[PDB]
């Protein structure tokens, strides 16, 4: 029928997740676990490569309209609002989300 | 620098050297004056050998010349490629590792135009 019977259970994946790792890399720790490494020279070199390629790909970037009438003037806005950030381009935003890594 | 193999050592009766020291004026100072001064020449050549008194006293003889060398195994870490891991390891952040020896360094180049 049209009810959910279960839940996704977010709040036991991740404190299950927090035991089974060296307390070294939970939460609260791997903020400076991450900076005190980064300093070790194959290390940066391997996040700095990766940048690179990401900061090219959204460089150049591109927005493709539909079919109709509508969707033209639709995209040529995007395309305005994307690239006149007060202050931010795409590749410093590129740059900041691809953190996660 | 500090690798002396086959550096010349001298063996020479405690009576010479002692008598010398105390009697500057006497034959056996002038025999240690002429060994002080020999000995720092002494090269390899066209009339290079040695001549020395073959006394005895006891197990051991009272004149001797060898030439030394390390009594074991010499050094074992080879720093040559110590110091090649880590010029790759400088050079890799600059992109231009590949002096060591589209590519990584232009790639590197157009991050920063």
């Amino acid at each position: 029928r049209m009810s959910e019977q279960g839940t996704f259970a977010l709040a036991k994946v991740q404190v299950d997740s927090e035991r089974m790792k060296a307390e070294e890399i939970r939460w609260p720790h791997l903020i400076g676990t991450a900076e005190s490494m980064k300093q070790d020279a194959t290390v940066a070199t391997g996040l700095d490569m990766l940048y690179t390629f990401v900061e090219k790909a959204f460089k150049d970037f591109k927005v493709i309209p539909g079919e109709s009438e509508e969707s033209k003037k639709a995209a040529k806005f995007i395309e305005y609002c994307l690239k006149n950030m007060e202050g931010q381009t795409l590749r410093q935003f590129a740059r900041d989300a691809a953190t996660f890594n | 620098t500090k690798d002396m193999g086959g550096v010349i050592e001298l063996k020479i009766p405690s009576q010479i050297l002692n008598k010398a020291a105390m009697d500057p004026s006497s034959p056996e100072a002038d025999m240690v004056r002429g060994l002080m001064s020999d000995a720092a020449n002494a090269h390899s050549g066209e009339q290079s050998f040695f001549m020395l008194p073959s006394d005895t006293k006891d197990n051991a003889p009272q004149y001797s010349m060898t030439l030394k060398g390390i009594d074991g195994m010499g050094k074992q870490y080879s720093t040559a490629q110590l110091i090649s891991d880590r010029k790759k390891s400088i050079l890799d952040r600059l992109g231009a590792g590949f002096i060591n020896v589209q590519t990584i360094h232009t790639q590197f180049v157009q991050r920063v135009n």
